[PDB]
């Protein structure tokens, strides 16, 4: 049980993003379009430099999009992050 | 980022398709310092983001500790993460990898050889095989071929095969030999 | 009388690569054949003899003719399978090569070694006179040349890849054919890249079914200076079948796994050789007379040689071999000791390695 | 037949208690169960045997002084200076030995093949009695699962 | 639509090729990948 604990671990990654949760096979349309969203669109390496993009940063140089994540992050509300959609997902409908 | 910008949210223009031609270079130099990421916008929508990441995060990222904690967190998260507590986890992870990051930064400062035994002995074993294949013995041999029937090329070719076979039983087990010395 | 032996040796049509599998089979049938015969086999007394025990009259001949005839088949199966498949695999390296050269570059740019083999082979093979001789795409190298001409060097191209820079373009240029023919005399001797064939060579031996047919032909051979070394040979049977096939395979398939666990089972059987070593030596009498008295352990690989060898491999341990505890002061530190080492070693870890194995297999 | 044949010996009459298995459905799923997996089974057997008589090979080049299974000295009884008794001896004791062949064949404690012989007894445990017969084992119980 | 002609029907049921296409069809579906599947594919008819 141990060991298959770890292989669904392992398989887990391939199976669906860490970030969004959307399966793998919705991208892997696209050629490579898991590689490409795991480590372009959705990356963990990504998301943990723009936290720490933002604390280095000033507050009074944020951007608008930089000051929402600011206010959500200080204040634990993680509804910024992508939940069950992504780019490409939110944009099937007027730029496909 | 201006650019990347642009021609991600406006993929049909080919009039910024040449300038991203022109600008290839720069978008190449720039591709490992761009960071990327989607976000939940405050207008209900998916927005991206483009921010810059630094070669001394990518560095200390790339440091084994970090990989390890890593590894740990994404074990534990797909086992027992929570409902709404996987971005929470995920999070905390963040904020305690950005801590060891700049620990990290603060403390730092500032086979083959059976390969090459295989490549000699095929070389002079194809040498011998050459060697046999063109001497004057040989050349010589053509008479044979006029007194030639089936018999002599039946002989000939299974000769020429055998001592193709000798030349592949002299090779391995050379690699062999070799290999134990060279080990012991 | 010269468009012969070439044309002729054709005529031996490689009937080996048709029958390949015939032949091989009939080599399987020959291995049963003698391993049958070498099973009335018997000792006869100094130096003891090998002699059949046999009553028909007839076993003893036939044992040589058909080790000679399993000789001469497996020398013709290792004939074939190069009339056969080895023309496959110099096609599938050659396009292999090929391909990294035109759409990846590797010798171009990257310049891969010291770590690939296949790598290392394939760069000997790049600068042949006839790199594509098996691959389609005769023009590889001039492709190659439109390609990295203007950025790698041309000339350095040119000499990377072997190429004449000029042969071609000005035969295309002007006509200025003459003519050539193979029957002329030394032309056939003359018209063999040596390190063309070096690759090829090369090649097919790094090949593993290549070097399986070795194995068999060597051990063939071997059979006439001893006859039991033919009874290798049934294990042939083993790849011939598709389930066995998976059987071999299963101990291979979590190789790593269970390497990992039997060093634990050493490790944990040589702590038990420790404690008993320091405190249940007077244990491990294993005379039956009172005269001689044979200890396996009072030394420390003597012990863990009888841990191993005995507690491993029995049933319930080794307390079912050493002497028994009863009326000692040490009585239930040394029931302690058995009673762990049947639940850890016998129990688990056992356990643990036939369960790897068969979870391998299912 | 059988009903016939136990006039002729009333012990012919026991096949019949046989007929409860086709008349009861786990019971015939039990006897299916062999027939289920009949080829792999076989192979695996042959498998076995040919394993089997490798050792027997070996032994009988190598290991032939340590098959004397006599307590009195006077009549050594070999079981391996015969290729066929070998090949018996090696199947019918190793194979269902719970060790192998080595708890039943003499100690090579002293001996010059010390080594070599050790290394002959845990491999034949491994392979026979550890594996493949755990190989049959499974495929029959996976077969009635 | 297109021409198959005797020859290539008959060398496609040639046994050697029968064993080929039995390994590539074993190992693309064990080990083929997303957009490697018809990669391998074509590499084996090209093989084939
Ligand atoms: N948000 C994500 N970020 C990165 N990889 C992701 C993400 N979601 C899924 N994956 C998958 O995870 C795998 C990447 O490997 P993994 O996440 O285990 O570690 P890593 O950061 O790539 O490093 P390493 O290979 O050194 O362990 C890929 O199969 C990728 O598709
Ligand atoms: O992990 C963190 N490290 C910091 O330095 C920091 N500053 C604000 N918030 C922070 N979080
Ligand atoms: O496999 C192949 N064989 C060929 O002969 C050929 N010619 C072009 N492309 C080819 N591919
Ligand atoms: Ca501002
Ligand atoms: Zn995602």
């Amino acid at each position: 049980e141990l060991r298959d604990q770890q292989e669904q671990v392992k398989e887990d990654m391939e199976t669906k993003c860490f970030i969004c949760g959307i399966g793998n096979d919705y991208f892997d349309t696209v050629p490579h379009g898991f590689e490409t969203h795991t480590l372009q669109e959705h990356n963990l390496a990504n998301y943990l430099f723009f936290l720490m993009y933002l604390i280095n940063k000033d507050e009074t140089e944020h951007t608008g999009q930089e000051s929402y994540v600011w206010k959500m992050y200080q204040e634990r509300c993680w509804e910024f992050f992508p939940a069950g959609d992504c780019f490409r997902k939110q944009y099937e409908d007027q730029l496909n | 980022v201006l650019l990347t910008n642009l021609s991600e949210h406006m993929p049909n223009d080919t009039r910024l398709q040449t300038f991203l031609e022109l600008a290839e270079s720069v978008l190449n130099y720039f591709q490992p310092f761009l960071g990327r990421i989607e976000i939940m916008g405050s207008a209900k929508r998916i927005e991206r983001v483009y921010f810059e990441i630094s070669e001394s995060s990518r560095t200390q990222w790339e440091k084994p500790q970090v990989k390890e904690s890593k590894r740990q967190f994404i074990f534990d998260v797909v086992n027992e993460g929570g409902e709404k507590e996987k971005m929470e986890l995920f999070v905390n992870f963040c904020e305690d990898t950005i801590f060891e990051m700049q620990l990290a930064a603060q403390i730092s400062e500032s086979s083959i050889l059976t390969v090459r035994s295989a490549l000699f002995a095929l070389r002079y074993n194809i040498l011998t095989l050459m060697r046999m294949l063109s001497l004057k013995s040989l050349k010589k041999q053509m008479k044979k071929v006029k007194k030639m029937t089936v018999k002599d090329m039946v002989t000939a070719f299974f000769s020429s095969y055998w001592s193709i076979f000798m030349t592949l039983l002299h090779f391995v087990a050379s690699v062999f030999r070799g290999f134990f010395r060279i080990i012991c | 009388f010269w468009k012969k032996i070439i044309a002729y040796q054709q005529k031996l049509l490689n009937y080996f690569a048709r029958n390949f599998y015939n032949m091989r089979m009939l080599a399987l049938f020959v291995a049963f054949a003698i391993n049958f015969i070498l099973l009335f086999y018997k000792v006869s007394t100094i130096a003891v003899h090998y002699v059949l025990e046999e009553s028909s009259g007839y076993m003893e001949p036939t044992l040589r003719i058909l080790a000679i005839l399993h000789t001469v088949i497996s020398f013709f199966c290792i004939i074939g399978y190069y009339c056969l498949k080895v023309p496959l695999v110099i096609f599938k390296r050659e396009k292999e090569v090929a391909r990294k050269l035109e759409f990846d570059g590797l010798y171009i740019t990257e310049q891969p070694s010291e770590d690939d083999i296949k790598g290392q082979w394939d760069r000997l093979v790049i600068n042949t006179q006839s790199f594509p001789n098996n691959y389609w795409d005769k023009f590889v190298k001039r492709k190659v040349m439109d390609k990295y001409g203007e950025f790698y060097g041309r000339d350095r191209i040119s000499e990377l890849l072997g190429m004449d820079k000029a042969a071609l373009d000005f035969s295309d240029a002007r006509e200025k054919k003459k003519p050539k023919k193979d029957s002329s005399l030394s032309a056939v001797l003359n018209s063999i890249d040596v390190k063309y064939q070096m690759w090829k060579l090369g090649v097919v031996f790094t090949d593993n079914s290549f070097l399986y047919l070795a194995w068999y032909m060597t051990m063939s051979v071997l059979g006439h200076y001893n006859n039991f070394f033919f009874a290798a040979h049934l294990l042939d049977i083993a790849m011939g079948f598709k389930t066995l096939r998976t059987i071999l395979s299963s101990v291979t398939h979590n190789g790593k796994q269970l390497v990992l666990t039997v060093g634990l089972l050493a490790v944990v059987v040589y702590l038990y050789t420790v404690v008993a070593f320091n405190f249940f030596r007077k244990f491990y009498n294993k005379s039956e007379d009172g005269d001689t008295p044979d200890m396996k352990c009072d030394d420390m690989l003597t012990c863990y040689m009888f841990h191993m060898y005995v507690g491993v491999r029995a049933g319930g341990g080794i307390g079912d071999e050493i002497e028994d505890p009863a009326g000692d002061e040490y009585e239930i530190y040394r029931i302690i000791f058995d009673i762990t080492f049947f639940f850890f070693v016998i129990v688990i870890l056992l356990a643990i390695i036939q369960g790897l194995i068969i979870d391998a297999f299912g």
